[PDB]
RNA sequence: CCGGCGCGCG
């Protein structure tokens, strides 16, 4: 009581490089689906990945 | 629904409306033109002269008495008597049929009833296959009528096909095929496989397919399992036709258009029974499907399934109706021919088979049941539930595990969060707001069209069945994504096939635009909702229909914008029906005028739900108003300006108090205790009947012997209780007399209160006596207690375990003390983070005299969207108020509180805020029970169960095995002999323990042990126990 | 038995036309609206409100512009929502409102112009 | 068998075996996927 | 003062 932790929005922290992290897996996963496409790599690889 | 949120109650309405215009004619036809046997006297109904009159008891009055809301049926019949040649054509009596209510419930004997849609399997041919114990793979083929009737083709190890039809009976597909008289020549010539069948031909059953009377009797033989030779009959086809062709081979509408579809055939819709081609095509595609060719059935897909209505029930038990009426004139035609009799039209029909059926269905069917009217909420949700039980569906221990989950086909039809919980989870579901009946018994929901340049494309939304779901790709996201190329190109998420892809603008077909287009009314009123984890979305949603209304309600400062929706549709609020001008307003009445038309509409004061809730309304308009139709003209209990009003706004902290709020426990305020915050009313219902006796009937009188005059205080001269009168526990309700006995009405232990209504009735019969009835409604004005149960919209319950005085809560740094203190602890664990967001939004709408309606999932506009909102409207109240503590730039929705009882700061600041807490049901003076001794069974002599029978608290075996875990074996023989069902040893513990003396060990046998004994003498069982002295060897015989 | 929702009646280029030369003896207020401008919802319920008000003291009509464009063209529409206040007496001129004009400023015009 | 079978198709079906020319990425998929997974 | 059916709570 005394000290009284809390909660709030801000506590909620993100660790500081997941905004790199999600854009480098979003980057391989736009390139695969290209050349998937493309027709060169079949399904099951592509749904691995 | 193309437009805008369609009613709640608009699938109750249309389905009713359509068993009004096709169901009665399609059901008042079959009914057979009667003949006697000697033909000489023949009745017939003539149905295009059916009419309904509209009902003489009007819907308050049927209610209020304890009767049905029903209309009159009279259609018109025609009696021929040959004898004379003569015609007598009169309006006859049918039955009554109930009316739905606008709201979409009806009223049988005064209860509210409402029916619930069923799913079940749909019509049509299944492929599925099954491992058998080696792993060889068994592929079946089976039909499905309109009446559940399962047709099952297998596939056995020898490659034989076998008409399946019950666990045991056996029937090949060449004698079935031959039953009808399909040739042994043609069979294998429409078949790829000819040798196949052929190579299955025993010499035995060549000779009986060549004749096809031969295979009818191999056919019954086999279907009937029956020891010798069946003789071909007239009554054998027509008892076979009603065992086997009228249950297993009537497709109809629904069930010929699957089989159209799925064995790929061009066959006219009208024909609704089971082509015999359809075998014959079936066993190709069954034989073919082994090798590689198609894919199996999905049978929890949608597309798989119907849905039946109010519409399919009452049309249903109208079939039933009918069919019991012609029995009754069969009976009645045949006893007055014996009398050589002209019996006239109207006395050969009775209402009782429409009318008792009707009566028994709503009473006794299960997916009938009693209107839920807790609040608003409740009211409009149950009728929009989907189960799988019932007759016809499967049960809870029927059901399978694949059911019970969500599969791809629910999305926007099913939603996916509301479900029961306990054994039947995930068998009643419950409809999403944007869902739709189809005309195939299918759930539609609409989609908007994305199409080509040369396209006229009307309108671009279209109500999808299941069917069709899996066929176009269908995105979610939006458009506003762009770089060095051009839109169509950016990839977005979309579902196709059942699975979730990520594909470019140009290849999306239909996009998904409606903000709750996938949820139901419970999870589609919880703001913030995308920021909660989904297994709290389920509880939230339970909560919200336990809600209390309160004496006194005030809309919520943060909402979802469906709360309107939500009032609108329940019929709590007046809504007018004609334009005009008002007039006149006060408690009891509103009066408008409109067009020369004055109307006037009364206003519901302090009524009684099912739930012992009180009903209640208030005037929204002034005198000299101008109104349109359907606008709103005074507002119900639970409602505020035209919405949903649960709850109330109340000042918050989330910090731990000094284990106060240990666990889930809630620390409050007295402010909220004397303001009268969370004070409800609570209306409870006491009946008393009167029946005749062998003695003589029951009398109602004031004067009752061996009775104090306090506790009759309150009766009036007839001898009921006064109205306004505050009774107690013990208190007399009604004084009756049983010659004679006092077997008078008593008020229940905690029942205290005021009474409001008394209702001194007489149901008149035809009897010299007639039943009287007397209702006594109390009321309780309950504050909020320590033990009631508070809830807010994000699944965070919790009991109010302690309540401070206002200068003992810690208070914020404009000096206001809080009203409730919350564990931060029950935030991670529970994973419900929208009730933050609803609590800074709540305070910076207070101060800046704002409310906020925000749709869910705001994060399809950008990222962190509901941050960017809340902290941008805790900075504008911060500013326009000067209150520097309302955005803290350090630590944005805390704040630094004091503590009341130091003054001292808490070290780490506080997420305060103004959220929206609800009262549940679930409260003390309604759960704290106790037992001294008193009343047990009649067999067993144990102690009754039930807090309201003042029974007693079960020790089961579970609780046995902990008290031998302790070794406390006295303890043990307590709970097991004397104070359950010792009856000799009862008694003595009830004495020595007024006088003290010592309590000895009963030594005898229980009356449990005993009942077990003499059920086992029933069985030619004897059960003897013996004790075998250790002193002297001798054998001594208990008593038992 | 079941009222009509809606009060102000859609009339044709003729229809308005005959009503115009016809006897008049309450205010005339004709409504040049299309379903796809915006700002026509506004008004449709703000004249919805306007007939209630006046039950027989005025007469409400609305002319759709996607079925009587040269219609409206010729009556000098110059865009939507667009209100024209024909008084009963022909000697007067009728008046041409543009805009979402308040409920007020319609009465206002009704009750001391027409 | 797989003589007579193409022969119908070139015949029945149109079959031919057109050249497929391919980046080195899809011939390094057709070259490399013959001898196994990793 | 007996059993089924339906709905709930922990």
């Amino acid at each position: 009581t005394a000290t009284s932790i809390s909660l709030g929005i801000d506590d909620l922290l993100t660790i500081p490089s997941k905004g790199w992290l999600v854009q480098d897996a979003e980057q391989q996963s736009l390139i695969l689906e290209k050349h998937h496409h493309y027709g060169n790599v079949h399904a099951v690889e592509k749904l691995r990945q | 629904g193309t437009s805008t949120i369609p009613g709640f109650n608009q699938i109750q309405f249309e389905g009713f409306y359509r068993f009004i215009d096709q169901g009665l004619i399609e059901e008042l036809s079959k009914f057979p033109k009667i003949e006697d046997i000697d033909h000489e006297i023949e009745f017939q109904l003539f149905v295009e002269t059916y009419q309904l009159v509209e009902p003489l008891i009007k819907e308050r009055d049927a209610v209020y008495e304890s009767l049905t809301y029903s209309s009159e049926l009279y259609v018109s019949a025609g009696l021929i008597w040959k004898t004379n040649r003569n015609m007598q054509e009169q309006r006859i009596f049918i039955g009554n049929i109930p009316l739905m209510n606008s709201l979409g419930t009806f009223i049988v004997n005064g209860i509210y009833r409402v029916v619930i849609n069923q799913i079940l399997q749909s019509p049509g041919i299944y492929y599925q296959s099954e491992l058998d114990h080696n792993g060889i793979s068994v592929y079946t083929g089976t039909i499905i009528s309109d009446w559940g009737g399962r047709l099952e083709l297998e596939i056995d190890k020898k490659a034989r096909i076998w008409a399946r039809v019950s666990r045991k009976q056996k029937i090949s597909i060449l004698v079935l095929s031959s039953a009808m008289g399909s040739n042994l020549r043609e069979i294998l010539e429409n078949v790829c496989y000819p040798e196949i069948f052929l190579s299955f031909l025993t010499d035995k059953e060549k000779k009986k397919i060549g004749s096809k009377e031969n295979a009818i009797l191999e056919f019954y033989q086999q279907f009937s399992c029956v020891g010798g030779d069946p003789i071909f009959s007239e009554s054998l086809c027509k008892e076979l036709q009603k065992k086997f062709f009228h249950q297993r081979c009537e497709l109809g509408r629904i069930g010929r258009r699957n089989i159209n579809w799925r064995l790929n055939l061009n066959i006219p819709q009208n024909n609704i029974f089971l082509l015999p081609r359809d075998i014959l095509a079936a066993a190709d595609h069954l034989i073919g499907m082994k090798f590689g060719m198609g894919t199996l059935d999905d049978m929890n897909h949608l597309k798989n399934k119907r849905i039946r209505s109010v519409a399919d029930l009452l049309q249903d038990q109208l079939g039933l109706a009918l069919a019991r009426l012609e029995n009754v004139v069969k009976g009645t035609i045949g006893g007055a021919i014996r009398h050589k009799l002209i019996p006239t039209p109207q006395n050969l029909v009775t209402s009782t088979p429409l009318t008792t059926t009707y009566e028994s269905f709503f009473g006794l069917h299960p997916l009938s049941q009693v209107l839920d009217r807790t609040n608003p909420l409740t009211q409009i949700v149950h009728g929009r539930k989907l189960s799988y039980l019932g007759p016809g569906g499967l049960t809870g221990r029927t059901a399978n595990f694949r059911i019970r989950d969500i599969h791809p086909s629910h999305y926007g039809r099913i939603c996916p969060i509301d479900t029961s919980e306990g054994i039947n989870v995930g068998l009643i579901g419950s409809l999403s707001i944007h869902a739709r009946i189809g005309d195939w018994g299918s759930l539609e929901s609409p989609f908007y069209e994305l199409v080509e340049k040369s396209k006229k494309a009307q309108i671009r939304m279209l109500f999808l069945s299941p069917s069709q779901d899996e066929y176009y790709m269908i995105a979610a996201g939006n458009s506003l994504a762009l770089n060095r190329g051009i839109q169509e190109e950016q990839v977005v998420p979309a579902r196709y096939r059942q699975e979730f892809l990520t594909i470019a603008w140009e290849e999306v077909h239909l996009r998904s635009i409606f903000p709750f287009q996938y949820f139901s009314i419970g999870a589609s009123l919880i703001p913030f909702i995308e920021h909660n984890d989904a297994n709290r979305a389920l509880m939230s949603s339970n909560m919200q229909r336990q809600a209390v209304p309160l004496s006194r309600s005030e809309k919520c400062i943060v909402g979802t914008g469906l709360e309107r929706q939500v009032a609108l549709d329940s019929g709590v609020p007046a809504i007018a029906e004609h334009e005009g001008k008002i007039l006149y307003t006060d408690t009891e009445k509103i009066i408008l005028s409109g067009n020369e038309n004055t109307l006037s509409i009364p206003l519901i004061m302090y009524q009684r739900s099912n739930k012992n809730t009180c009903m209640h309304q208030k005037p929204q308009v002034r005198r000299g108003k101008c109104i349109k139709k359907g606008q709103i003209l005074a507002d119900g209990a639970a409602t505020v300006g035209g919405e949903l009003a649960l709850g109330k706004n109340v000042l918050v902290a989330y910090m731990p108090w000094e284990g106060y709020n240990f666990e889930d426990a809630v620390l409050i305020s007295e402010c909220l205790v004397y303001g009268d915050i969370y004070t409800s009313f609570h209306i409870r219902k006491y009946e008393i009947q009167t029946h005749v006796t062998t003695q003589g009937p029951e009398r109602i009188t004031k004067e009752i012997p061996h009775l104090e005059g306090r506790l009759l205080r309150n009766l009036d001269k007839n001898g009921i209780v006064m109205l306004g009168s505050w009774v107690e526990t013990g208190d007399i309700l009604v004084g009756k007399l049983t010659p004679s006995k006092e077997t008078c009405l008593k008020l229940p232990i905690g029942g205290r209160g005021r009474v409001i209504d008394v209702r001194w009735v007489q149901k008149k019969g035809g009897s010299s006596y007639n039943p009287e009835i007397i209702r006594v409604y109390i009321s309780q004005k309950r504050e909020i207690k320590v033990g009631d149960k508070v809830a807010g919209r994000h699944g965070n319950k919790g009991i109010i375990s302690k309540i401070l005085p206002r200068q003992d809560m810690p208070y914020l740094q404009d000096g206001r003390p809080v009203d409730m203190v919350f564990n931060p602890l029950g935030v991670p664990s529970r994973m419900n983070v929208g009730q933050i967001f609803e609590c800074s939004l709540g305070l910076a709408g207070s101060l800046l005299d704002r409310h906020y309606r925000i749709a869910p999932f705001d994060e399809r506009y950008e990222q962190e969207a509901s941050r960017k909102l809340v902290f941008s409207e805790l900075y504008e109240a911060s500013k326009q108020t000067a209150n520097p503590w309302v955005f803290e730039p350090e630590y944005p929705g805390k704040s630094r509180i004091f503590d009341g009882r130091t003054g001292d700061p808490f070290e780490q600041p506080v997420i305060i805020g103004k959220p929206y807490i609800l009262k549940l049901i679930h409260q003390v003076d309604d759960k704290i029970h106790g037992r001294s001794s008193g009343h047990y069974a009649l067999v067993t002599q144990q102690p009754l169960r039930g807090r309201s029978k003042q029974g007693g608290q079960r020790v089961g075996e579970m609780e046995v095995w902990a008290l031998e875990g302790f070794g406390v074996a006295h303890i043990l023989q307590e709970m097991l002999t004397y104070k359950s069902d010792h009856i000799r040893a009862r008694q003595e513990v009830l004495g020595t323990t007024i006088i003290g003396g010592t309590i000895p060990k009963p030594e005898d046998a229980p009356e449990s042990f005993r009942l077990l004994v003499r059920e086992l003498r029933s069985l030619a069982l004897e059960l003897n126990h013996f004790l075998v002295s250790e002193k002297n060897f001798q054998i001594n015989r208990k008593e038992v | 038995f079941v009222r009509e929702d809606y009060l102000v009646r859609k009339l044709s280029a003729q229809e308005l036309q005959d009503l115009v030369k016809g006897e008049r003896k309450v205010p005339l207020i004709v409504d040049f609206y299309a379903t796809w401008c915006g700002p026509c919802i506004l008004m449709a319920q703000e004249l919805e409100m306007l007939a209630v008000e006046y039950e027989s003291n005025a007469m409400i009509v609305k002319v759709d512009t996607d079925d009587e464009y040269e219609f409206a063209r010729d009556m000098q529409v110059r865009g939507l929502p667009t209100l024209f206040f024909i008084s009963p007496d022909p000697s007067k001129d009728a008046i041409r409102t543009e805009g979402l004009i308040p409920l007020q400023m319609m009465r206002d015009i009704i009750d001391n112009d027409m | 068998t797989e003589d007579e079978a193409r022969r119908r198709n070139w015949i029945e079906r149109g079959w031919a075996p057109w050249e497929e020319i391919l980046t080195p990425e899809a011939d390094f998929a057709r070259k490399s996927l013959n001898e196994g997974e990793e």
